[PDB]
RNA sequence: AACAGAUACUGACACAGUCCCUUU
RNA sequence: GUGUAGUAUCUGUU
């Protein structure tokens, strides 16, 4: 059964899925990817004069409640 | 039309710079981690020059790096967490001049994912267990042990999952031959995703949680969970057991706090501010990295600020109860992403952007001209000045 | 409903399945009340055989799965009907009752079933008590035991009667038995619940508490010694103050507890119990004897004990009191004594036991000979033969041949023992080989055709050791003798002879085989027509070996005859024969050109037998792999034009199998088959599209990493419109093809394809698009990070990732 | 086995135990039943490798003879990083075949 | 309307901020020199013969087969992180041959139908020509 | 549309298997 | 030859 395998993973949707939560998942995954790779974090820390620790803290803070409150 | 990729110069940007005894001798080496290059360095203990011995390439994104040694052992190991869904233990060979893979275990898919561990790599101070965690919901514990043939072994992973949680930092707690314990800076988001008004996003605070590994029952259970005041960014391990007390130092914006489970009133000390600072008063102030120099006589911490000031934290305690935290200004160096203090009196500064420097500690900076600051004293200021407790000997 | 139940009860499989589907789907809407009211008496009808009962429990399982909440007022009756099924001599019946009760528990409130089972706890009948205890055990295995811990704690201390405490401890024991090592986090609670009964005063509760603590210790084999700390003193007192059943239970419990401890505790407690064990070795009852055998083997298999200590105390009384012939009657004592002796040999050494037992190895009794044979065989299998000296190996050889030469009936034990011994000895059996050869030849000579097959198995076993001992002449003589023995009538003996011949041919090469293959293969050819599995297997393996390695000595006409024979043989009812046949086709097509064999295979695609055609397609793919693909590909593509449907399906399946077989060197043939795949993927028939999707999946997985995305994009464009199907097989094929194309091309193109209908107004399209999106998302989401489309934000919600727009 | 929709995988977190295959299932892939290019060893969770179940066949439950493996296609698709592939169900064909034979 | 065709893909693993084609060593051939945000400097060079291309491809395949990445990653999957790799041969993995153990060296070279010194010379010639 | 009958097809689907806790 | 899951196309009665 394929549907049990996909149900457990976090991020998968279904027919009754709204757009806000889909983009919330997109944003959370994007923040985690930014934290993961190194040279992308270097890019972000050079584009604005902030230490990498500050950028990491800001990204972690934005993980809670992105894209505004729900409807 | 086929092309052939070649390299003339490898990356020279340090990301993790753990240290230890890897050659099995009395000399200490530094294992630095570039983006995808694993390199091992040996500073000269007589002329101060830094030399390179191995520059292997791993073809992957290294996300975490820590070292440990088994109790009664002499040679340290290397633990690597990366984008591959595996944990790998390495071991240096001075004779062959190479890294040998001792163990590897698979626990999930590949790539820098949200719910696949590999971000945090806390290890037990004695060497009895290791922990790998994800940013969300995934934590696995492995138990290390030795056999009759003097070889390390690994057990099956133990799961400590938790739904709808985020992890800021994970560190191992020095418990002194008791059940190994791990402390994490968790934070929940279940309710905030269910409040249209949006006040539930506010009033949500971090909780410091302790995970105790039950060796007798072979399972992990969380015991303590206390809400915090500010939002911490990273934790520090306090040497406990026979020397010093247990617990963890929590670093937040404009504060540093000591906490411990069971029965302890926490102690908070504000971070000193630079005198005649030109910055906007709106912004806060945080620490970026730290270090530890535990020794038989005493132990002290080091900490780096955003501006680039090195403090010297000393804990003052009763027979077993801690009383206050004493901060003192040590020196100022370029901002770094990792610092390490070795024996023989050397400081290695791995700058996060630019050249790297090696300093020799000539004075420990005690009872000098500058005053000290304490949590018992009822916004401190200090005057930065050129180097007094450091001498530069090498530049990379 | 009654007609559907009756049709399921007996009838033809097609109408039975149809009635089953109807009484599931429509009778869910009809209602559960009357359904159970009419079904339950059928199962509770006495003198009913097992077929109808199995069918009725199947239909109840289906309706219970489809109807969960509505069965709440019927749980009592369901338990009454199903609960006796828990106690049965059939593993399948026990299992099926287990998931029936588990599904009912998961489809009903726990409090409801607890209250239902309360009135049946206070009973003394051997049936009701045991069945209720096991029902509680499986119910607690489901739903988690913490939900039932307070109830067990309350009921274990019930003062209404002792039997309530007995039932509570029995429930704990059954939970330990069934749930296994999934109880380690909750060990201490159960230990605390049962220790009170352990320290009680009545014999029954004491015995059941000892049994439950033994079950818990067995569940936690490597862990939990700290949790077992309030029961040590009661056990070490009870062993001294008890006689009979209680003593046996306490001994079992302490034996299970011993391995958990550390070294010092192990040795102290093992001697403290060794005193009573040595006292009890001469117990008249057999159950006590097997229990103390288990206890002594557990104590011996512990780090704490010492080899010399065991040798000085345990060995003499054990050998004096247990190595006799009266215990040979029962199988349990047989197993326990054999395994305990093997473990003791592992502890002290192989020689210390072999030297003791080889003397009576050749005892006049037969069961004693079987016992010593099994013991020596296991000891040789584990330890080996390094500990055996010259006299010991001489005595062992004389004993084993003497025992084997007197074979009263069929017995695999002696043959396995002889084979193990001769393999373990290795080169050292060189002086004894001629006697073995003479004995095996004599046993192969005549005598009722019952020992010849055993001799054939023996020579097939010992061919390798005679090879290592440089005795090719004797095995060559045996091979030629078997060659004249190839014509006997009995099938089993013929299969054994063929196996021996195959073993010899493998052992000694075909360049110097004493019976030339030029005389062997024509002799083997008519044997293939024997419609018996045992003969056919060995014959086809021997033929395949000769074809693979000895193809130089056979003429092409003989190969064509045996090819026709293989074409006939592809009709076997067992898969191993068919796999051997297709391998032989491959070897023959390597030996000769791939033209004559291809025509015979391509003409076999109209036999109207589904598995025959599948095997022929696999054989065609094997030929296409062993030879170069472009030799046979034009013939297959030309053959595709036949108007018959089965021929086209066979061609497509052969293409899929070939593309699976060849991974890298398959990019040179994508162009040749692209028009044929485009023709196949057209909306006229389902099976063509299914098989073409399978071909696409295998090809895309094969060519991954070699930059052939241009034609794969076209194939994706042709295969995409098939996802809106309903038949499960076509759905599976299409999803597999899509996953393979996602791996070969990249997640960006698949995301672009699935990004249009992901919010379609129709409900029956969004689910399909979401299944496809989930399949794409689970694999390589970090690429989806960089492949996401830009979204314009709403009035209150920010939907733009501004971090990626930074520019240096 | 992919030929029976009714069968169910355990797919819990895998441990250090190694899976085994009987004589009938030898040489197959525990996911797709393919004989081509075994690639990676199969591991099972400690609940599957306990007591009587130790050293039994992954697919059908018979006595273990040889190790289990993942085919190259499954390794490429990363289907090996999913948990223990041990089958926990008994199937509908097996029980009905047994009952028909014991008619 | 009209679309462009992708003819090459790769994954350096480090963000690139400069691409520029020129000649480095006098008397050599021009190459596509690039520099990355982490401090690395690399080049991409073409093959002078088809035999060289097949040889290097087969060497890369064998080294990927028997010399896996140290940290447990898959080299081909790493190089196809976002888009599948196309018409690029990784030279770092190929040059990892020169520091391998002698037994594996002779095994791989015999699979190459060459002796290890010949493989070393062949690997060094392209680097000493282009750079 | 529902009830019923008939004919074709797919799944390298399978073939005395065997039970490997069945507790006192 | 039989049994375990499915599928397609025809014919009769409402
Ligand atoms: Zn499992
Ligand atoms: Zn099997
Ligand atoms: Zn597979």
């Amino acid at each position: 059964q394929l549907e049990h395998l996909q149900s457990k993973y976090i991020g998968t949707g279904h027919a009754d899925t709204t757009k806000w939560e889909w983009l919330v998942n997109q944003h959370r995954d994007s923040y985690c990817s930014y934290m993961g790779h190194f040279d992308l974090l270097n890019y972000f820390a050079i584009a604005e004069n902030e230490s990498k620790a500050r950028v990491r803290f800001n990204l972690m803070e934005k993980m809670l409640q992105p894209c505004g409150p729900p409807a | 039309m086929f092309l052939y990729n070649l390299t003339l110069q490898r990356a020279t940007g340090i990301s993790f710079a753990i240290h230890g005894n890897f050659s099995g001798t009395k000399q200490q080496e530094i294992v630095v981690s570039r983006g995808k290059i694993l390199e091992l360095l040996r500073p000269d203990p007589n002329t101060g020059k830094v030399h390179t011995l191995l520059t292997v390439e791993v073809f992957g994104v290294i996300r975490s790096l820590m070292a440990f040694r088994l109790t009664g052992g002499t040679k340290d190991y290397i633990v690597v967490g990366s984008d591959s869904g595996r944990i790998v233990i390495l071991e240096y060979q001075p004779s062959k001049n190479m890294f040998e893979k001792i163990h590897q275990e698979t626990f999930g898919k590949s790539g820098c994912r949200r719910i696949v561990p590999g971000q945090f790599l806390a290890v037990d101070p004695k060497g009895r267990a290791v922990m790998i965690s994800a940013i969300e919901k995934q934590k696995l514990v492995y138990i290390l042990n030795r056999d009759a043939a003097a070889r390390l072994t690994i057990s099956s992973p133990l799961e400590a999952h938790k739904a709808n949680t985020l992890v800021y930092h994970v560190v191992g707690v020095d418990v002194g031959f008791e059940n190994p314990m791990f402390a994490c800076l968790e934070m929940d988001y279940e309710e905030a995703d269910n409040d249209p008004t949006g006040e539930a996003a506010a009033n949500t605070q971090q909780t410091l949680t302790f995970y105790e590994l039950d060796l007798g029952l072979n399972h992990v259970v969380r015991k303590y969970s206390e809400p915090l005041e500010e939002h911490g960014n990273f934790l520090i391990t306090v040497p406990g057991g026979s020397d010093g007390p247990s617990g963890v130092l929590i670093c937040s914006e404009n504060y540093i706090t000591y906490k411990n489970f069971g029965d302890q009133p926490d102690i908070r000390c504000p971070i000193p501010r630079r005198r005649n600072d030109l910055d906007d008063p709106e912004r806060g102030m945080i620490f970026v990295c730290s270090a530890t120099h535990k020794t038989k006589s005493m132990f002290f911490f080091l900490a780096q600020t955003e501006q680039g000031d090195i403090f010297k934290i000393t804990l003052e305690t009763d027979e077993d109860m801690v009383t206050e935290i004493r901060l003192k200004y040590f020196d100022t160096v370029p901002v770094a992403a990792a610092m390490c203090v070795l024996k023989t009196g050397f400081l290695f500064v791995a700058s996060e952007f630019g050249n790297h420097y090696l300093y020799q500690i000539a004075h420990l900076g005690d009872d000098d001209e500058e005053p000290e600051f304490s949590s018992a004293m009822p916004t401190f200021f200090f005057q930065p000045r050129p180097l007094k407790n450091l001498v530069l000997v090498d530049e990379l | 409903i009654m007609k559907l139940l009756l049709k399921i009860k007996n009838g033809t499989p097609p109408m039975r399945k149809a009635a089953l589907r109807q009484i599931t789907d429509k009778a869910r809407e009809f209602g559960a009340g009357p359904l159970f009211n009419q079904i339950l008496p059928l199962l509770m009808s006495p003198t009913l055989e097992d077929q109808e009962r199995h069918l009725l429990v199947k239909v109840i399982d289906r309706i219970l799965y489809k109807l969960d909440d509505l069965v709440r007022p019927y749980v009592h009756k369901i338990l009454v009907v199903i609960e006796p099924l828990l106690i049965d001599e059939d593993y399948y019946a026990r299992v099926e009752g287990r998931e029936i009760i588990s599904n009912l528990a998961k489809a009903a409130g726990l409090a409801t079933m607890i209250s239902t089972m309360r009135p049946d706890i206070d009973n003394m009948d051997e049936y009701v008590h045991n069945t209720t205890a096991r029902a509680f055990a499986v119910v607690a295995s489901a739903l988690g035991i913490p939900s039932l811990l307070p109830f067990l704690k309350a009921v274990c201390k019930s003062k209404k009667s002792w039997q309530a405490r007995h039932t509570g401890i029995k429930i704990v024991q059954q939970i330990a038995i069934l749930m296994g090592c999934a109880i380690l986090p909750h060990l201490r609670s159960l230990v605390e619940i049962i220790e009170h009964g352990l320290v009680d005063e009545q014999q029954k509760v004491r015995t059941i508490s000892a049994l439950a603590i033994a079950a818990l210790a067995e569940a936690a084999t490597p862990y939990g010694i700290e949790s077992f700390d309030s029961v040590l003193k009661p056990l070490w007192k009870g062993i001294r103050q008890h006689r009979g059943k209680g003593l046996a239970a306490f001994l079992k419990a302490i034996g299970y507890l011993i391995p958990l401890m550390d070294a010092e505790y192990a040795n102290y407690y093992t001697r403290e119990v060794m005193l009573i064990l040595i006292r009890e070795f001469q117990s008249p009852d057999e159950e006590m004897k097997k229990i103390v055998l288990k206890v002594v083997k557990q104590c011996c298999g512990t780090d704490g004990v010492e080899a010399n200590y065991i040798k000085t105390e345990i060995l003499p009384p054990f050998f004096k009191h247990f190595w006799q012939h009266r215990m040979a009657l029962d199988r349990r004592n047989y197993r326990q004594l054999v395994d305990t002796t093997v473990e003791l040999a592992n502890k002290v050494g192989a020689a210390e036991i072999i030297s003791r037992i080889v003397d009576d190895l050749k005892d006049e009794a037969e069961q004693y000979r079987k016992m010593v044979m099994e013991t020596i065989e296991k000891i040789m299998g584990n330890l080996g033969a390094a500990d055996i000296d010259h006299k010991l190996e001489e005595q062992l050889i004389d004993g084993i041949l003497y025992a084997f030469q007197e074979q009263t009936t069929e017995d695999s034990v002696m043959l396995n023992g002889f084979g193990t011994v001769v393999n373990a000895l290795g080169k050292r059996v060189k002086p004894y080989l001629p006697q073995i050869c003479g004995t095996v030849l004599w046993r192969l000579n005549n005598k009722s055709a019952k020992v010849r097959q055993q001799a054939a198995d023996l020579i097939s076993r010992t061919a390798v050791v005679m090879k290592t001992c440089q005795e090719e002449k004797l095995m060559g003589h045996l091979g030629v003798v078997l060659y004249e023995y190839l014509g006997e009538e009995y099938p089993e003996v013929l299969g054994s002879i063929l196996g021996a011949l195959k073993a010899i041919v493998n052992v000694i090469g075909m360049h110097k085989m004493t019976p030339p293959i030029k005389d062997l293969l024509p002799r083997l050819t008519p044997i293939l027509k024997n419609r018996h599995e045992k003969v056919q297997e060995n014959c086809i393996d021997l033929v395949g070996r000769i074809a693979d390695r000895g193809a130089e000595y056979v003429s092409a006409r003989e190969w064509m005859r045996i090819c026709f024979e293989l074409l006939e043989l592809l009709k076997a009812h067992k898969k191993a024969i068919r796999r051997a046949t297709v391998n032989t086709f491959g070897y023959i097509a390597k030996a000769i050109g791939p033209h004559d064999v291809l025509a015979t295979l391509l003409n076999n695609l109209k036999v109207q037998e589904r598995q025959n055609r599948v095997c022929t397609t696999v054989a065609i793919a094997i030929v296409a792999e062993t030879c170069s693909p472009f030799t046979v590909l034009p013939a297959l593509m030309n053959e595709y034009r036949v108007p018959e449907l089965n021929v086209q399906n066979g061609v497509l399946k052969s293409l899929s199998f070939l593309f699976e077989y060849i991974g890298e060197m398959g990019k040179d043939y994508i162009y040749a088959v692209t028009p044929l795949l485009e023709d196949a993927l057209m909306d006229r028939d389902l099976v063509h599209r299914q098989t073409a999707s399978a071909v696409v999946q295998h090809m895309s997985l094969g060519v991954y990493g070699f930059g052939c995305e241009d034609s794969l994009n076209h194939l994706l464009n042709y295969v995409w419109p098939n996802v809106f199907e309903t038949s499960p097989h076509v759905i599976q094929a299409v999803m597999g093809a899509l996953e393979g194309l996602r791996v070969a091309i990249g997640p960006c193109r698949m995301l672009q394809y699935c990004l249009q209908g992901l919010f379609h107004p129709a409900r029956k399209v969004r689910d399909v698009y979401w299944k496809i999106y989930n399949s794409i998302y689970i694999g390589s989401q970090d690429a989806l990070i960089a492949h996401y489309p830009r979204i314009y934000n709403d009035d209150k919600n920010t939907y733009i990732r501004y971090e990626l727009d930074y520019i240096l | 086995a992919k030929h029976h929709p009714d069968l169910i995988f355990c797919r819990k977190q895998a441990g250090v135990a190694i899976g085994r295959l009987c004589e009938k299932c030898d040489g197959k892939c525990v996911i797709c039943d393919s004989y081509v290019r075994p690639c990676t060893l199969v591991r099972i969770c400690d609940e599957c490798n306990y007591g009587s179940y130790q050293g039994r066949c992954v697919i059908c439950g018979g006595p273990g003879v040889s190790d289990a493996y993942y085919c190259k296609e499954c390794t490429i698709q990363e289907k090996d990083r999913d948990g223990c592939p041990k089958i926990v169900n008994l199937g509908s064909s097996k029980t009905d075949l047994f009952y028909e034979r014991k008619k | 309307s009209q679309k462009a065709e992708v003819i090459m893909n790769y994954h350096v693993g480090e963000t690139v901020l400069s691409l520029q084609k020129t000649t480095l060593i006098p008397g050599g051939s021009e190459s596509l020199v690039y520099t990355t945000l982490s401090g690395g400097i690399g080049i991409l060079v073409p093959f002078t013969s088809h035999e060289d291309h097949d040889f290097f491809q087969h060497v890369e395949m064998h080294l990927r087969s028997e010399h896996p990445p140290l940290c447990g990653r898959d080299h081909l999957s790493f190089r196809s992180y976002y888009f599948p790799v196309k018409n690029v041969i990784d030279g770092d993995l190929c040059e990892q041959f020169n520091s391998m153990e002698p037994n594996k060296q002779k095994n791989v070279s015999e699979e190459l139908d060459r002796t290890p010194p010949e493989v070393s010379k062949k690997l060094e010639d392209i680097r000493t020509r282009y750079a």
